[PDB]
């Protein structure tokens, strides 16, 4: 069913991670990330 | 939370300790902190310096170098209040309008000595005290007063030092605010306050100011087209100092009212915060 | 309660250890208020104006300037330390007195560089900096010795 989409989605979330040093500078704190995705529609034909 | 107790005293009249309960959202001042106190230290006889009554420079001083404090309920034997000081988180603060100029939200406090008229206050004869209660108004409002009661001290010793009195003027002075012109002292008459606590107060202000813009006059003689000449410099800087120290603008609380009247009017209590 | 941490550097002597200890309730300065510092603010050299030790009228601008920071209890490795100027609530707090006046209850606090004898300042050879504190008077000393110290300029 194709035909019916009309940009569709697509999604994934990651994280990273750290190191604790104390130094005389600031502090570290844990970061993550999300993203989204979109999606492309393409055609094909052919004669007879 | 730090509170402090005054001590009530024994033997009091009826019609005595009555009226001291109808002074309950009023602010006092204690020379030192101390959880007990006895009421000499309230009253207006701790006050007074050199003997005399104190004047309204001793006033302004004494109310910076001394701590603030305000009463919250009354009992039969027992008086207590709580500290406006260090960091006491007294809850469910209310205070009472002394000032006969209104007061909205979001106004800050401060302090003044009654200049207006006469200072109404307790007086306890039985035992030969009185207290009396310093007026509270707005800040924006303050600076106009003090203003206004000088230049008009001054311009009476005008018109008494000035041969023929330069009398031609515009009416009356008269503060507004929150559109309730005040209209203070509409007589010539009844010098109540002229020269009895301001006195010395037109004194030192009208000298540092003739000080003041002549020492520039006399310095560079170019604005308009034996001698120490420093020791002038020294004591001009030293005292404009003081003075400006004295007749300062400090903030002592502000007005938050929830699920209240906005507008309070004279005599009526008011949630305050503190600042 | 806002308080900024001091490193103290390591390799530090004991004799020195014991003298900063001794410096309980004094107050340092800072250019940058944060949470994490060094100690070469603290020292004069960050005082320097152009190449040199400051000025006395040059540190009368410096401390407007800078942040204020009084020293509280001291540890064997760091150096705890709360803030002044900005709005904080601080239970508890007391100050050592550096002047040679006295002081009483009732008194407004300001703060001027040692115009007086030569400053006692605790030395870092091993570290190679000088730390200084700032002096302490009631306002009215205040007022009478900047008016002289102007009176001497203009001279």
């Amino acid at each position: 069913e194709l035909a019916y989409v009309r940009d569709g989605v697509i999604q994934f979330e990651v994280q990273q991670p750290m190191i604790a040093r104390d130094g005389p500078h600031p502090v570290d704190q844990p970061v993550h990330n999300y993203m989204v995705k979109r999606i492309h529609k393409r055609s094909l034909s052919a004669a007879f | 939370p730090f509170e402090i107790e005054v001590l009530l005293p024994g033997e009091l009249s009826p019609a005595e300790t009555s009226a001291l309960q109808k002074c309950e959202g009023k602010i006092i001042t204690f020379s030192t902190l101390r959880h007990r106190a006895s009421l000499v230290d309230i009253a207006l006889s701790s006050y007074y310096i050199n003997g005399a009554p104190p004047d309204t420079l001793s006033l302004l001083e004494a109310y910076r170098m001394r701590f603030a404090a305000v009463i919250t309920r009354v009992i039969p034997g027992k008086l207590l209040a709580h500290a406006i000081g260090v960091g006491t988180p007294t809850p469910g603060l209310f205070i009472q309008n002394t000032s006969p100029v209104d007061l909205c939200n979001g106004d800050y406090i401060c302090l003044l000595p009654p200049v207006f008229g006469s200072a109404d206050s307790i007086r306890l004869d039985s035992v030969g005290l009185e207290i009396v209660f310093p007026l509270t108004i707005p800040q924006t409002l303050m600076r106009e007063i003090i203003a206004k009661v000088v230049a008009r001290a001054v311009e009476r010793t005008a018109a008494g030092a000035q041969i023929l009195p330069h009398e031609v003027l515009r009416g009356a002075d008269v503060i507004c605010y929150n559109g309730r012109r005040y209209e203070l002292e509409t007589n010539l008459q009844h010098r109540d306050g002229s020269d009895a606590a301001i006195r010395t107060l037109v004194l030192n202000l009208m000298f540092s100011i003739n000080e003041g813009c002549l020492l520039l006059l006399a310095l560079i003689p170019t604005l308009l087209v034996r001698f120490p000449i420093y020791e002038t410099i020294s004591s001009w800087i030293s005292t404009s100092s003081r003075l400006g120290d004295t007749l300062g603008t400090r903030a002592i609380l502000r007005v938050c009212v929830f699920d209240g009247p906005s507008t309070v009017h004279p005599g009526d209590r008011t949630a305050v915060i503190q600042v």
